[PDB]
């Protein structure tokens, strides 16, 4: 129960663009803020960005490593979250995890992230 | 912005205790943090606990009660009481702030 | 100035035997019952009264008990006071009567857990507590000691949320309910038995209760109704109502709470404190030691003086010990059949619009008085 | 003296609502200026909520002084997600019925904080009835309204924060930081609990009832020997540390073996700086607290109320006659013992249930103070006493006594149970005062009159010279020589005015014209109204 499932991980050249998708199930997706967290292939976690719900005007947040390059979007009718990635660097190689904040600002649920392999 | 400082490694004999530390920025010494356990082979992180400035904590739904937390000014601690083989992991500190989230560099816990 | 002693009926002789035991109205302990004083400008006028502790003045005892769960083993030991205390008091007086009532707390949202489960049983599910109540008058004062054992032996313990308990609006009802409690014109003893601190006025504000206690009887079917409507009394309102209704309080309280009740004793006049055993197993000797402390001291009250009038006291006691000022109201070590003297000085600073007024000087804990009538020259 | 007591403006709310339980000034300034009044027991247009409480906006300058309720909240009680998902049927998570909303009202600039200290909830895990607090914070003139419920947490029963009653007391600091008291945390130890309006706004996550205000200050839990203390029964703010950031005064009326104490907590941290302790056991020391500079030394002086205090009469009878304790701040610190004490004269009157600064009411150079006695006066309706500022601290005897103009009734009025002063409603340049009187469902507004300073002399001729702060250009005087009697207009900017032809005696003319605001001037103290040769 309470699953998150990432899709769209692939091997791509630098300077390209890629679309990552996440599907939620077993909880009311329109009542949680959802978030992206990367982990490069031998390194600690890094927060990528996130996206609030309708009462918070669907406001969206991004790390300075990611601002202007990536964009996050939501479809509460599809229980689904998206990351659009543009002008990819070799630094963008990671597992990308999809996750949810609680009111006490901890990540309660995590998916099992898609590998992105930005390489020539 | 918020900086979270962790030591790269900690260790104890099977059945002894371990204490991890995460230190907040001095501007942010009263902030509440989450603890994650995440070292299990290529698996996603797991929420362990959240921990307040005053030392108050709340554990995740499945956590073995060996885990407990405490605070001292800017420092935050995770204590594991009697290390099992299943406690061998990376542990990540993490803090929400006005415009995002930040994670500590992680601590590996090792049996010896 | 001049004075005239009008009544002057003598204090009792030491009683000769059982052949004609006196009524509590026939026993006399204070010497001049009425006198008239002619006051003249700034001239001080002095008179003297004698006091003599009577041999066998009757007792009424009301036992007021905290029935929160920690008093469960206390209640199991308290079942037998209605014969054991009747026996140990039979050397103390010919006439003794006993009564019982019980308290917990105000039945409103901060002081009680208000879920449907905790309204039915205030305790953990293995503890069979009855639902909470503010006060019960279980047994109005009686000489039938086995009726105390019967009714007290069939009470059931209750429970509560916050540590200090709602005992002060149970003390107020015991003082002001008079003929419902059954009090005579005798020595009125109230035993207040508990293992916690007291709620007092201003604690009602957390429950949205803002009307002060009016200090009037609100019993229906022996239950205190309206505990949800009036705040707890202040100590200053209990000081008034206990003193006005002749009630002498024994705080029979556990070893932990001695330092609060030892100061409540300093505020509430003619009251005493004992160290209660965890299971109230020492109750009979606690009450008797406290009664000997309450009974062997006199304090002189007076009614309100009119404008520009002044009063002062000197006291002469056993073994040559004396006192003056506000300590001149007191006297101590008064043994059974023993005698005491006071000298009292009235003074004026004015000539009031009326030629006279009068006021009573009286021992706290008794209905006996001297009336002083003032004539202004 | 200076407050217009013969015809104050009276506001009235619904019968049996407790209108006037808490009062305040809103937008004090040249425009938009209004009175806010709380009504804890009022009915409300919320689905299924009984006596939820209300707050009323009462705009100033409208001659009938009408009042309209503000919808901070407009929803019913929320429902348990499991229950609305279940064949067993729906149940509430919340108990908004009888919550006492509007029992505390505060404002700072365009922001308003209104609190419901008898709110309670079922914790979403297990059946509980926990009286946590709630407040609603309005920002930018009702542009946004935010629920702030800082004790509503995963620490949910009487042993944690479950009985906290946050917003039982509240303040705003000079920068606009929200400060709350909750007397019930950790088995009634109590708590102080503070956040900025920017943190309260950044925290907003309305789908979560347990939520984090990241960076919030709060006082820790202590050992069980501190239980039943009631910290935060009352709060006030002033600068006491010697830094730029105001420090929280808080009342602990049951602390210290029931003697009671008051604590000053520092701003920036929340650590304790000074402690003062009550004179007598179960005198309610810390029922009220206030901080203002009453001697004009530049430093905030502390005031504390103990409404239940006893003394005994010169006769020897005891009486309940409350006491107010004053502690001047020196540049070296605050003394641990009172520099002055004021005591009431009516038995059960409860002098010191209410304290407010008045600002400088009479523009004398020194801040005055109003003190309430909710059961004082010859028929126990209640009283308010104005005590003057001066170089030694407050005067020991009041410069004015305010009392109800309406007759007594079947239940108490509680007049003077709530006070707010030291802002200016009509804009005449003198402070004004609001008095609450919730037992009759009323609030009363008293206005500072303009003050004239005057002088005259005999010169056998006689001369007159008068002037005053914010007074009109021509001042109406009337004069008697002892006979000859005259009425004169003396210009406020003049050096002197004089007449050719014993004693000379003068007054402001009683029938002179009423000023632009609707008031008449008061003649100042001293000022020698009679001269004799
Ligand atoms: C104005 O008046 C008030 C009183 O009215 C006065 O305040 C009291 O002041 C005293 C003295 O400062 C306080 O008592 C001290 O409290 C200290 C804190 O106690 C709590 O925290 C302790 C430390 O653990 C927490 O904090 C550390 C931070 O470093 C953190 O790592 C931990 O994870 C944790 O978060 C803790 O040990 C302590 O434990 C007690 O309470 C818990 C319940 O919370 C209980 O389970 C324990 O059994 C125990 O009773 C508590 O949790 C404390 O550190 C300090 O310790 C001293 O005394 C002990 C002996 O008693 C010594 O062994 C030790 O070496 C220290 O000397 C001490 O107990 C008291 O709490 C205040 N009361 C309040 C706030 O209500 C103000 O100071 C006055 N202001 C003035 C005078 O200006
Ligand atoms: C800050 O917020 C407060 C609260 O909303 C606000 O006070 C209110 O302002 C409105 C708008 O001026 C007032 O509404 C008026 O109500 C009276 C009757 O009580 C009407 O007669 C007024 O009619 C005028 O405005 C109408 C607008 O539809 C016109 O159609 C009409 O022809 C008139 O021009 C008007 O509706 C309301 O009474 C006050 N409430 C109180 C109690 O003050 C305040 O104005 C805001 N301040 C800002 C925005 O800075
Ligand atoms: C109420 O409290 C009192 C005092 O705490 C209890 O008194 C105690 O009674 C017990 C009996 O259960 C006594 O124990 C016995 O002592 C003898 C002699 O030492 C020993 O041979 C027995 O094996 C037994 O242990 C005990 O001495 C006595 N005193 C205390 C303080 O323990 C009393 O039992 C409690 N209950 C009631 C209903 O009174
Ligand atoms: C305290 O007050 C009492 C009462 O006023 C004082 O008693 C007085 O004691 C003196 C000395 O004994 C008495 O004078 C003599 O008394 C004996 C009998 O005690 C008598 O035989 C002598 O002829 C002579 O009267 C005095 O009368 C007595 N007064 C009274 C009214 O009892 C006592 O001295 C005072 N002590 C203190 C504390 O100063
Ligand atoms: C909020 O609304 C409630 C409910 O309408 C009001 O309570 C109601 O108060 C009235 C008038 O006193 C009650 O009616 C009276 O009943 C008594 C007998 O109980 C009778 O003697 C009178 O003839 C009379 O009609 C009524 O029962 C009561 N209803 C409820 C549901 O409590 C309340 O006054 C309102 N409060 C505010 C602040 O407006
Ligand atoms: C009320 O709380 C404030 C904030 O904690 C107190 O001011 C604080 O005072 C300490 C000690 O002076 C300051 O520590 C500083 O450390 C830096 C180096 O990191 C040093 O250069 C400074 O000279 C000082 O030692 C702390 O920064 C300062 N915090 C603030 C916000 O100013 C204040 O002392 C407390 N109230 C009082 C006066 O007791
Ligand atoms: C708690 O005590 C009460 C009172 O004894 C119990 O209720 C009584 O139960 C007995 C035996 O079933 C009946 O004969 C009485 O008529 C009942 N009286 C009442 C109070 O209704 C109750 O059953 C007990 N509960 C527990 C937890 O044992
Ligand atoms: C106890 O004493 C009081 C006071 O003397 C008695 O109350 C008075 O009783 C008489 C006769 O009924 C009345 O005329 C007075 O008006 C009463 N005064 C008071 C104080 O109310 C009371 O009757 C006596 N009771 C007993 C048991 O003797
Ligand atoms: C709590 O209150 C008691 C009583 O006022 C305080 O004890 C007093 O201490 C002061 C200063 O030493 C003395 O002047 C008083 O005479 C003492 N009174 C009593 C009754 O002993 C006690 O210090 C207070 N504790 C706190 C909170 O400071
Ligand atoms: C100047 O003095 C006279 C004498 O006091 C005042 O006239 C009386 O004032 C008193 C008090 O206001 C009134 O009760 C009398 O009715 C007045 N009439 C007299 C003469 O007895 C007069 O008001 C004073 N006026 C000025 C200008 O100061
Ligand atoms: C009473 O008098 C006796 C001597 O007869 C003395 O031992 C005892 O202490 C006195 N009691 C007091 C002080 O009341
Ligand atoms: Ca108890
Ligand atoms: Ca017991
Ligand atoms: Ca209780
Ligand atoms: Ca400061
Ligand atoms: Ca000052
Ligand atoms: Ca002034
Ligand atoms: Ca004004």
């Amino acid at each position: 129960e309470v699953h998150l499932v990432e899709s769209g991980g692939d091997l791509v050249q630098p300077g390209s663009s890629l679309k990552l998708s996440c599907a939620a199930s077993g909880f009311t997706f329109s009542n949680r803020w959802l978030y992206w967290v990367k982990q490069a292939p031998g390194k600690g976690l890094e927060w990528v960005g996130g996206l609030k719900t309708k009462p918070n005007l669907y406001a969206t947040e991004y790390a300075d490593s990611v601002k202007g390059r990536f964009t996050i979007s939501r479809d509460d009718s599809k229980n689904s979250l998206y990351l659009q990635m543009n002008t990819l660097r070799v630094d963008d190689t990671a597992l990308y995890y999809c996750t949810s904040l609680t009111g006490m600002r901890y990540f309660d649920y995590w998916g099992q992230g898609t590998m992105v392999t930005v390489s020539s | 912005l918020d900086v979270l400082t962790q030591s790269p490694s900690a260790s104890a004999s099977l059945g002894n205790s371990v204490k991890l530390t995460c230190t907040l920025s001095s501007q942010h010494s009263t902030y509440t943090i989450g603890w994650y356990q995440a070292g299990h082979p290529d698996k996603a992180p797991k929420y362990v606990m959240y921990l307040n400035s005053d030392g108050s904590h709340n554990k995740g739904d499945g956590l073995p009660d060996r885990f407990s937390g405490s605070s001292s000014g800017a420092h935050r601690y995770l204590s594991i009481s009697n290390i099992q083989p299943e406690d061998e992991a990376d542990y990540f500190c993490g803090s929400s702030y006005s415009s995002g989230y930040v994670f500590g560099s992680g601590t590996k816990v090792e049996l010896k | 100035g001049s004075k005239d002693i009008k009544k002057n009926k003598n204090v009792t002789n030491r009683s000769k035997g059982t052949a004609e035991k006196l009524k509590p109205e026939d026993i006399t302990q204070i010497q001049p019952q009425q006198l008239v004083l002619r006051l003249r400008s700034g001239e001080p006028q002095t008179f003297t009264l004698k006091f003599k502790r009577a041999e066998d003045y009757p007792i009424d005892l009301y036992y007021l008990m905290d029935l929160s769960y920690s008093m469960k083993d206390d209640l199991e030991n308290v079942k037998s006071l209605g014969t054991d205390l009747m026996n140990e008091m039979r050397r103390i007086t010919s006439d003794f009567r006993i009564g019982f009532g019980s308290f917990v707390e105000k039945t409103v949202m901060p002081y009680i857990s208000t879920t449907p489960a905790k309204l039915r049983n205030p305790c953990t599910s293995e503890q069979n507590c009855t639902s909470p109540f503010s006060y019960k008058n279980v047994l109005s004062l009686t000489n039938k000691g086995e009726v105390f054992n019967e009714l007290v032996g069939k009470q059931r313990i209750s429970g509560n949320l916050d540590s200090p308990e709602g005992g002060f609006d149970a003390i107020m009802q015991v003082a002001v309910c008079g003929s419902l409690i059954g009090w005579r014109n005798v020595t009125r003893l109230l035993v207040f038995s508990t293992d916690a601190g007291f709620h007092f006025a201003g604690d009602g504000k957390l429950g949205g209760i803002v009307l002060p206690n009016d200090g009037q009887c609100h019993l229906e079917n022996n239950m205190y109704t309206m505990s949800h409507y009036y705040d707890y009394p202040s100590i200053a309102h209990l000081v008034q109502k206990l003193s006005e209704n002749n009630i002498q309080t024994i705080f029979a309280v556990t070893e932990e709470f001695q330092p609060v009740y030892k100061e409540l004793k300093n505020l509430i006049p003619k009251s005493a404190v004992g160290t209660l055993s965890a299971n109230s197993s020492n109750v009979i000797q606690l009450i008797i030691d406290a009664y000997n402390s309450l009974s062997s001291e006199v304090i002189l009250e007076n009614g309100k003086l009119s404008e520009g009038v002044t009063i002062s006291y000197k006291s002469y006691c056993k073994n040559g010990v004396n006192g003056t000022g506000e300590n001149g109201r007191k006297c101590s070590n008064i043994s059974i059949g023993d005698e005491v003297q006071f000298e009292i000085s009235i003074t004026s600073n004015k000539c009031p619009k009326k030629d006279s007024d009068s006021f009573k000087i009286r021992p706290l804990g008794f209905t006996e008085e001297v009336e002083v009538i003032l004539q202004y020259i | 003296f200076n407050l217009d007591a013969e015809a104050p403006a009276v506001l009235s709310g619904p019968p049996g609502s407790f209108f006037g339980f808490s009062v305040e000034f809103y937008r004090p300034g040249t425009d938009g200026v209004s009175v806010l009044v709380g009504a804890p027991k009022a009915n409300t247009s919320q689905p299924g909520v009984l006596q939820g409480g209300a707050v009323y906006l009462c705009p100033w300058g409208a001659s009938p002084t009408q009042c309209t309720p503000i919808e901070f909240d407009s929803k019913g009680s929320r429902l348990l997600e499991s229950s609305l998902s279940s064949s067993e049927g729906e149940e509430p998570v919340e108990y908004k019925s009888l919550q006492w909303f509007g029992a505390t009202v505060r404002a700072h600039g365009s922001s308003i904080l209104a609190c419901a200290p008898l709110y309670s909830w079922r914790t979403e895990k297990e059946p509980l009835s926990d009286p946590v607090g709630t407040c609603y914070l309005s920002t930018d003139n009702f542009t946004r309204i935010l629920e702030y419920a800082p004790c509503r947490s995963d620490f949910s029963w009487a042993a944690g924060q479950g009985y906290c009653q946050g917003g039982f007391s509240a303040e705003f600091t000079k920068t606009g930081r929200v400060v709350l008291g909750g007397p019930g945390s950790y088995f009634w130890q109590g708590q102080i609990l503070s956040a900025t309006q920017e943190q309260i706004a950044e925290s907003y996550y309305p789908e979560y009832l347990i939520n984090l205000v990241q960076g919030q200050l709060q006082t820790r839990q202590a050992s069980s020997i501190y239980d039943d203390s009631y910290l935060g029964y009352s709060v006030a703010v002033g600068e006491f540390s010697g830094d730029d950031t105001e420090d929280f005064v808080a009342g602990v009326p049951k602390g210290n073996l029931t003697y009671g104490y008051v604590t000053i907590l520092n701003g920036s941290d929340i650590r304790s700086l000074y402690n003062f302790s009550g004179e007598q056991m179960a005198s309610y020391f810390g029922y009220a607290v206030a901080a203002t500079d009453v001697n004009g030394d530049g430093l905030d002086d502390l005031l504390v109320g103990a409404p239940l205090l006893m003394d005994r009469t010169p006769d020897g009878r005891p009486q309940e006659v409350g006491r107010v304790y004053v502690y001047l701040q020196h540049p070296a610190g605050i003394e641990p013992t009172p520099t002055l004490t004021l005591t009431g004269h009516d038995e059960f009157g409860r002098f010191g249930s209410s304290l407010t600064p008045l600002g400088d009411l009479d523009q004398d150079g020194y801040n005055d103070v109003a003190i309430g006695a909710p059961f004082g006066g010859e028929t126990q309706q209640g009283v308010v006493f104005v005590f003057p500022g001066g170089p030694g601290g407050l005067g020991s005897k009041p410069s004015q006594v305010l009392q109800p103009l309406w007759a007594a009734s079947h239940t108490p009025d509680f007049f003077g149970s709530a006070l707010r002063g030291g802002r200016d409603l009509d804009g005449n340049g003198y402070p004004d005062l609001i008095v609450g009187s919730f037992g009759v469902d009323k609030a009363v507004v008293y206005r500072g009159r303009p003050i004239v300073s005057a002088s005259a002399s005999l010169t056998i001729s006689f001369c007159l010279n008068a002037s005053g702060k914010h007074v009109a250009d021509s001042i109406g005087f009337t004069v008697e020589l002892q006979t000859l009697t005259q009425t004169l207009l003396i210009q406020n900017g003049a050096r002197e005015d004089c007449r050719e032809m014993i004693a000379l005696n003068f007054s402001l003319d009683p029938q002179a014209p009423v000023d632009s605001h609707g008031l008449r001037p008061a003649l100042h103290y001293q000022s020698k109204s009679r001269i004799e040769d």
